[PDB]
């Protein structure tokens, strides 16, 4: 199979700006390459074929070009409905292929999580396990690394993370950690806390268990 | 180079004709659609596993290697006995023809028959008749000489897409004044019994356009009565015999050749009387 | 107007076969390719299989090639895809995509809503909501945050929505994660003042409809 892999995998960029994202074919397939547009919760829509045809209905500040093995999709001057992530995919021959995507997320500036801690209710003990969960509210850029303390003690392999998509109107990320106990483990320990690091900073939240 | 050879298919209903491969001894296909050339986009490389179908136009298609073999395949067009309604006047010429779906590209092209003209048509539905249309103005000329064209239209609901491209049809047309053109001439009036007389004339120039004259009609004129009558006459026959006629009454003949659009100018009026 | 519907997702156990169906409408349906692509949860998207518009002509992917058949009954304008031997790999959402052309080729210009296929040995069952309770004293200012964590459902998706969808500002709702147990579990947070929370009564509504299961948790400080 014909492999497709794009360039980048995401990008930030401003209202205005040019954008340019490129796919690059494991073989050569001529012109016989799509690009589509896709939002979260919905199917993709066609913008290009034949790698440089614009598909009717999409707006002339896009375009594509390229033939053989390198390929490049350009936004001349992005807009906030051109937000989202976008595939290319060869039709040259079968099976065919889609590119892995690329995502074109909205810039701003910097901005530090609020973090909140929660203890399990005394409701889930009961069915003994434990869910201690751990809130980074409105933070950018993305990356963000939290660490899990149990009495001081380093936690691995016992937590899983979710990210929300960028808020609509501050343009922030949000970041939910779940640390999964068993009741007897929860029971045996005093301490909990969530470390979150940004940059040049480090910030603990943290409870004492029955208090 | 591979040793694989072409074929294809008849053209269909639809106005399609599949282009198939095989391998009787990398490689890609370079397909070059020829007819209707004020196209946009008359090329694309294609695997050759894949096998389109193509439209009854003349197409150039070639493998190449990639580290060339050539047929040129012949149009195959699909023609319509029913003649167009195609008027080509004073102020420029337009034409008729059965469209299909909406939002159709056409393409028409022309050449008078022993200047290849071509026009790309904007997306149009049909008609409460079921007809798309085209015109032109009078400085393009459009079928404006006098003689036999060979019209061929093509419509695609994806004019940028060359393997999309499907025949519509082939149909001949006289262009310019053919109401005049077609008069017959060397119209002869001939004794043929004591109350009949035979009426010849040589063939129209229409006849030798295919299917664009529908047939002749002689008109006689009674010039005592005033009376008038139209005979037609089948347009392989250039001879009728006009009976019924009155000793000592002048007689008037004319002759006209009609298409399936345009009443004929008459002939030069024949006049003669019972012997 | 061109729409393309689909149905027959759902659940089915590993080893076991489902078949989905696309219904079309709008268009000559046995004039056009069809196509099936799929997106597994977070993603991206993954051609299955095509079919010629006379169905002489079928292609798949390398996944699911022997396991997969594409069909098409052009008297009844529908698509068809059978799934045997389904894998965890094959839980995507599944896509009814149309070809402009009689052959599978070009792009896709017309696509369905999308059905999700979970292929799992977890039964179906709804979720347990816990509260994520505020302190009743604010240890974040003028800011507080509360929310509910609505764990161990099969299969996706739940809706949550707070006080009848009359607070919207502030909400955070995660994507679900699949845990080690083969069950969903996911998190909705709200921020809101702290002097508000004696005077003001905070609900999430959860709603699971793949178990016909609706849970209103009422968020109580502790
Ligand atoms: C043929 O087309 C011409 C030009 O539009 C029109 O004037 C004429 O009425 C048409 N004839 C018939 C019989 O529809
Ligand atoms: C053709 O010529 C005749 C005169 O010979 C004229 O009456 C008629 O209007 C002309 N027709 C056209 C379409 O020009
Ligand atoms: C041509 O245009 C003139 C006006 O310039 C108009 O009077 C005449 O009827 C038109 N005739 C045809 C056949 O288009
Ligand atoms: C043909 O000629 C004969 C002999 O002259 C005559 O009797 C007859 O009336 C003529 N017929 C016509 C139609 O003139
Ligand atoms: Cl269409
Ligand atoms: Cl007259």
């Amino acid at each position: 199979a014909i492999q497709m892999t794009q360039s980048p995998s995401s990008l930030s960029a401003s209202v205005g700006d040019r954008v340019t994202i490129t796919c690059r074919a494991s073989q050569g397939i001529s012109s016989d390459l799509a690009w589509y547009q896709q939002k979260p919760g919905k199917a993709p829509k066609l913008l290009i074929y034949d790698a440089s045809s614009l598909q009717s209905g999409v707006p002339s500040r896009f375009s594509g070009s390229g033939s053989g093995t390198d390929f490049t999709l350009t936004i001349s001057s992005l807009q906030p409905e051109d937000f989202a992530t976008y595939y290319c995919q060869q039709y040259w021959w079968y099976p065919f292929t889609f590119g892995q995507g690329t995502k074109v997320e909205i810039k701003r500036t910097v901005a530090a999580p609020s973090v909140f801690i929660f203890p399990p209710s005394d409701e889930q003990l009961k069915s003994g396990t434990a869910s201690v969960v751990c809130l980074l509210n409105n933070f950018y850029p993305r990356e963000a690394k939290v660490q899990w303390k149990v009495d001081n003690a380093l936690q691995s392999g016992n937590s899983q993370e979710s990210v929300t998509e960028q808020d609509s109107k501050d343009s922030t990320y949000s970041l939910s950690s779940t640390l999964t106990l068993s009741k007897a483990d929860y029971e045996k320990h005093k301490v909990y806390a969530c470390e979150v690091t940004q940059g040049t900073t480090s910030v603990t939240k943290s409870f004492n268990r029955g208090e | 180079q591979p040793q694989v050879r072409f074929s294809v298919e008849q053209l269909g209903q639809d106005g399609r004709r599949r282009l198939t491969l095989k391998e009787q001894p990398t490689y890609r296909l370079q397909l070059h659609m020829l007819s209707c050339p004020c196209k946009a986009k008359a090329t694309r490389t294609l695997h050759l596993g894949k096998m389109p179908y193509l439209s009854g136009a003349a197409y150039n298609v070639a493998v190449i290697s990639s580290n060339n073999q050539t047929w040129h395949i012949p149009a195959d067009t699909h023609t319509e006995p029913v003649a167009l309604n195609i008027s080509v006047g004073t102020n420029g010429t337009t034409m008729y023809w059965p469209a299909r779906a909406q939002s159709m590209t056409y393409c028409i092209e022309w050449q008078p028959v022993g200047l290849a003209t071509c026009s790309l048509t904007a997306p149009q539905d049909p008609d409460p008749a079921g007809m798309a249309t085209y015109s032109w103005s009078r400085e393009s000329g459009a079928m404006g000489q006098e003689k036999c064209y060979y019209i061929t239209i093509f419509a695609s609901a994806h004019p940028e897409k060359l393997t999309l491209w499907s025949t519509v049809l082939s149909t001949y047309h006289f262009g310019g004044n053919a109401s005049a053109a077609g008069t017959p001439h060397h119209v002869s009036v001939k004794n043929h019994s004591l109350d009949s007389v035979s009426v010849d004339w040589a063939p129209s120039l229409l006849s030798t356009c295919p299917g664009v004259l529908k047939e002749y009609v002689v008109r006689c004129r009674d010039e005592d009565s005033k009376q008038v009558s139209e005979h037609p006459v089948q347009p392989t026959e250039t001879q009728v015999t006009l009976s019924g006629l009155r000793a000592g009454v002048a007689y008037t003949v004319q002759v006209r050749a009609d298409t399936a659009w345009l009443r004929g100018v008459w002939s030069q009026p024949q006049r003669f009387s019972i012997e | 107007q061109v729409q393309l519907v689909e149905s027959g997702g759902g659940v089915v156990q590993p080893g076991r076969s489902l078949r989905l169906s696309c219904a079309a409408s709008g268009f000559t349906f046995t004039s056009y390719g069809m196509s099936w692509v799929r997106q597994a949860p977070g993603k991206g998207l993954e051609w299955v299989a095509g079919i010629s518009y006379d169905a002489s002509d079928t292609e798949y992917a390398d996944s699911v090639k022997g396991r997969f058949t594409i069909s098409r009954d052009n008297s009844k304008n529908t698509l068809y895809l059978q799934m045997n031997s389904l894998r965890a790999e094959d839980t995507a959402v599944y896509y009814c995509a149309r070809s402009p052309d009689y052959i599978i080729d070009y792009g896709f210009d017309y696509w369905g809503r999308g059905t999700l296929v979970t292929v799992s040995s977890a039964s179906t069952k709804g979720p347990s909501v816990f509260p994520l309770a505020p302190s009743s004293k604010s240890t974040s200012g003028g800011t507080a945050a509360l929310g509910c964590l609505v764990k161990d459902y099969f299969p996706e998706p739940v809706t949550v929505s707070w006080n009848s969808g009359a607070l919207t500002s502030g909400v955070h709702t995660f994507p679900a994660v699949l845990q080690s147990s083969g069950l969903y579990s996911l998190s909705s947070v709200v921020t809101v003042p702290s002097s508000s929370l004696g005077t003001q009564t905070y609900i999430c509504n959860v709603n699971h409809k793949p178990s016909n299961t609706k849970v209103d948790k009422r968020v109580e400080p502790k």
